[PDB]
RNA sequence: CUUCGAUGUCGGCUCUUCCUACCGUCCGCGCGCACCGGCGCGGAAGCGUCGGAUUGUUCACCCGUUCAAGGGAUCGUGAGCUGGGUUUAGACCGUCGUGAGACAGGUUAGUUUUACCCUACUGGCCCCGGGGCCAGAGCACGGCGGGCCAGUACGAGAGGAACGCCCGCCGCGGGCCGCCAGCCCCGCGGUUGCCCGGCCGGGCAGCGCCGCGCCGCCGCGCCCGGGGGCCCUGCGCUGACCGCCUCUAAGCGCGCACCCCGCCUCGCGCCCCGCCCGGCCGCGCGCCCCAGCCCCGUGCCCCGUCGCCGAGCGGCCCCCGCCCGGGGAGACCACCCGGCGCGGCGCUCCUGUACGGCGCAGAGCCCUGCGAUCGCCUGAGGGACGCGCCUGCAGAGCGCGG
RNA sequence: GAAUGGACCAACGAGGAUCCCACUGUCCCGAGCCGCGCCUCCGCGAGCCUCCAGCCUCGGGAACGGGCGAGGGCCGGCCAGC
RNA sequence: GACCGCAGCAGGACUCCGGGGUCAGCAGCCUCUAGCGCGGGAGCGAACGCGGCUCAGGGAAGUCGGCAAGCCGGCUCCGUAACCUCGGGAAAAGGAGUGGCUCUGACGGCGCCGGGUCAGAACUGGAACGGACGCGGGGAUCCCGACUGUUUACUAGAAAC
């Protein structure tokens, strides 16, 4: 018979499986599409989410209540250092998709990129690159490697490692990411766009803009062996229920005779491969600037980011929440497709106090004035 | 009869909530029935927030003629603290509302105690009569 | 930037943090933290809790 | 008919799926379609079909609201639950019976046993570089309103649209923690009884109790969800058969909340590169069109049957550590990191002003003896699992694979 | 329907009903926590079941099959859940 | 602590003697004497379960039904209705106070020495006091049985006897 009372299912089934990601970092999975003939420009970038803020902004949206009034919004600060471009991939579409027609690396590759091809680097033979650094730095490698790019690429991408000892994370390995280089009149533009980043630092200022949207892509924060109730939203059973109220009750009906995917069971939530998309970019700026938060106020909470560091150098506050948790690492791409009316920013406030209990002082000298 | 697009906040207020009266129609309680513009869902209770009409019976305490009839009220004061877009966090002592009719004119001539911004931007009756809009 | 004081602490509220208030007397109560509120509902007089600004002023301490 | 050496027996709760004989939303077309509405029809199962009073009830009925289709899944759903219904033994009442008892009349009280196996499902694992690419599999945004249009078309009035654009909301989905609530692992304060002789500081009352509370979880908070393709049901275009007419028979256009694809979630394999750059194998390329079919209705017909070099192309195989310590990760593993860490020092925050000394405080008693409390030193003391530092001890196997 | 006792409830009741006020995680709508179990390890170690076998969809058949017909899946071995 | 139940089984077994403190208490909580460290230990801090906590706003809307939980509670003083067999109801319902100090009063034997209860007042402490503990939620009615009693050991404590 009929359940007799209409209820939609828990859950969506486009996030099944729902496994602990197998991918080591946030990938990018999809990039920006390429666009013929637009200005050349790098669709991703990677970066660590810092912590959240709130801004206090002038909302100029008409039709809204707050038109020409004030909000105050949450914000995530992502803690994105400079890339140095270590490679460049071009891939030629074919009938079996796109296939790589090969990767060029620079003559010197940092340690950081090294130390990501080792487990240990320590007590590693150290052998990576080793006869490619010869037959490289010679000049005339390289060049006729990118000639065969020329010709037979059409998707031409860097491939760019983050500088972790500019970060306050543990890690000591560089995050290596291919990034796109859209917008080329021919790929010949993109190779040689590509050839003048190679061996080089990229900031994000240059790859994203305040008031432009993002989409964020990370794994999640994990909560391990979890139940359906806290996994899958499901009512916990009246408090009388013998054998418990956290489950679901019938898992299914005598046919089907077998258990379905759409069942709700207990496993693994949290640690899943999530991308959240359309997040305005508050700001992009650095921590060596005093004054960025200033509308002296620069970008380190007072006590510090709570679960994460120093934040030094560049920054990006994007409107909103991106996945996972702090210190976790965040490729950020160009939105797929954004949404047409965002309200431009114009940040009149960005909280400063202590998120390490409850500050009431932007400032440490203000405290210490206050303390006196 | 509530006029513009409410921004939505935190509904304080579920069926069966006895809500005070804010106004000397003669009613002293009044008892949520129901929440109008309610599609529910399976089990959940109808809610309400300031500046919600809402269907309401008003209990012994009112005056006799109030009493055994659905009438339609605004939720004007709710206990459940709120944020309002601009940040602020607000809540008041009492949960209480008015009786009006879904036109927007109003059984009582004074309202009491300080009434929600909310109540007032949505139906301009409330903010005339009312002494306090906070 | 803008700031309101706590009715009972009477230390500055910086924008987006604390909760306000609304007494039935018409009062507007803004509080600092839920700390500030539960003091004052709980009827525990500001000049007796020492961090209060109306102790330190009544003990001559801040102005 | 099949089950009586047993297939647990109604409704509810919870949960998934499925159908269309479609109520609303979508697309057309027809009305006794002015508009608003209603109403009939074809396609359409994506979403929605809710909160309650009485009843064990499905149903019924009524109240309400974003106004509320119908069903299937062993009359879906008991090693899921409930026992309210039903159907044992106690007991009433009415009827019936000489009686024992009966009731397909009412009433009340009445053990709901078992997974550790197999399968299925859900996650997890079976050492083997970095980046990626895509077979297959999953799949997700609907509904409602406000504003401008517009008191406009339309109605000779009452009334009263629309496309578009914009803003919100509901229900859902995926996250997050800046705020604001919850919670607090051993923080700080208050206090009761008993104990450590009193004070200080403790312990016990299985966290004695109460007030706050950090990191972290969390929702009651916050963020995010704007697209393409072929096309039904059809409406049209040119246009016949059928000396006409005609959306159709050739030909053509547009076309649905449906379908397929994208985005998203998983991903066997493969790819490129790095280390390494080594073997092994195969021997063979015009294209179109069939109412021009441009000269056809052949050819190959021997992969050993004598063919096997090289060249060039197309392949195929090879190849790539753990223990240990921490985590932003965890049942175990795995994952992600790694000369950790341990102990200090600052900063920040949490609590709320430490012990002691002092006094021109103190109801007093009385006697320079006691006295709860009080102010001062004292935003003090204590505390930290966050941030910065290391000035101190430290810290990378000659352990196992290779 | 009147000692197969009729009507009547003061006081009593682990009796059967309906309501009201206070009260609350009963619920909306669940969340955080503390123990202990679980889980992993060292040592000990059973029960109950059991023709075999152990993935499905449809068909036909004691009319509802794991084996049979025809399709569609599936290295093999385990763990915690259910 | 060896009995009797499969056993060296949270099952069942009749007595005697019975300190202190808080207290009305042979209650609860903590202890002196005496006894004493229970079919083992480690690690971890998943789900789920069991034993407990706490929860914003609402307050039974949940459900067959308020099941379970919560609320109330000690003492002192006020203040108590309908009904009623005049005995009750009744702790009705409903209030208020309560600590720590510093002192006052009263109450006896009769040179002088008890007693620990009762009042009354200052003065104090984040607006706090039965501070743990122990410890009625109340009310309006309906049925049935007058009551206290008894009952199917091992599913019916009832209106049955």
């Amino acid at each position: 018979s009929h359940r007799k009372f209409s209820c939609c299912r828990k859950g969506n089934l486009g996030y099944l499986p729902r496994k602990r990601c197998t991918r080591g970092r946030g990938r990018c999975k999809t990039f920006p599409p390429d666009v013929q003939g637009a200005p050349i420009h790098l669709t991703a970038f990677l970066g660590y989410k810092a912590g959240c803020t709130h801004v206090m902004r002038f909302i100029d949206h008409r039709g809204s209540n707050l038109h020409n009034r004030q909000a105050i919004d949450q914000a995530t600060i992502i803690d994105a250092p400079p890339m140095i471009c270590t490679a460049i991939i071009g891939y030629a579409k074919t009938p079996k998709g796109l296939r790589a027609v090969t990767t060029v690396w620079a003559a010197h590759i940092a340690e950081p990129a090294m130390r990501r091809f080792y487990r240990n680097y320590f007590h590693a033979e150290k052998t990576a690159f080793s006869t490619y650094m010869k037959k490289a730095a010679d000049g005339t490698y390289i060049k006729e490697q990118l000639g065969r790019l020329k010709q037979h690429a059409d998707v031409i991408r860097i491939v760019a490692h983050t500088q972790p000892a500019l970060t306050p994370l543990k890690q000591k390995k560089a995050d290596i990411m291919e990034i796109q280089v859209n917008g080329g009149a021919n790929v010949a533009e993109k190779v040689d766009y590509a050839y003048a980043l190679m061996e080089k630092p990229i900031s994000i200022k240059d790859v994203f803009s305040v008031g432009a949207q993002i989409d964020t892509i990370s794994i999640t924060r994990g909560r391990g062996f979890e139940g359906v109730v806290t996994r899958w939203g499901v009512t916990r059973l009246p408090r009388k229920t013998r054998r418990g109220n956290r489950k679901v009750a019938c898992i299914g009906a005598w046919h089907p005779a077998n258990v379905q995917y759409t069942v709700a069971r207990a496993g693994q939530m949290g640690y899943f491969h999530r991308t959240d998309t359309n997040k305005q970019v508050f700001m992009i700026d650095t921590a060596e600037n005093p004054r960025c938060c200033t509308t002296d106020k620069s970008i380190n909470p007072v006590g510090g980011f709570v679960n994460y560091g120093r934040v030094q150098g560049d920054f990006i506050m994007i409107k909103g929440t991106c996945p996972g948790p702090k210190r976790r690492p965040v490729v950020m791409r160009n939105a797929l497709l954004p949404h047409r009316n965002c309200p431009p920013v114009q940040l009149q406030w960005i909280s400063t106090a202590s998120k390490f209990g409850h500050g009431i002082f932007e400032t440490v000298e203000e405290r210490r004035q206050f303390y006196a | 009869g509530g006029i513009g697009n409410k921004f939505r906040i935190s509904c304080g207020l579920p069926v069966g909530a006895v809500i005070n009266c804010a106004d000397n129609s003669g009613a002293k309680s009044l008892n949520m029935i129901a929440v109008k513009n309610w599609k529910g869902h399976l089990n959940r209770f109808p809610k309400a927030s300031v500046g919600d009409m809402v269907l309401i019976t008003v209990g012994r305490d009112g005056k006799p003629e109030l009493r055994r009839k659905v009438t339609p009220a605004v939720v004007v004061r709710q206990r459940k603290v709120w944020r309002r877009k601009d940040g602020v966090w607000i809540y008041f002592q009492d949960n209480a509302g008015v009786i009006i009719n879904p036109k927007g004119e109003l059984k009582g001539s004074s309202i009491t105690g300080p009434v929600a911004k909310e109540a007032a931007d949505r139906w301009p009756k409330i903010s005339t009569t009312a002494e306090c809009v906070h | 930037p803008r700031i309101e004081h706590c009715s009972f602490c009477s230390k500055p509220v910086y924008p987006g943090k604390g909760i306000c208030f609304v007494r039935n007397d018409s009062r507007v109560f803004r509080f600092c933290t839920s700390k500030c509120h539960r003091n004052f509902k709980m009827k525990r007089n500001p000049r007796k809790v020492r961090w209060t600004k109306t102790y330190r002023l009544l003990h001559n301490k801040d102005m």
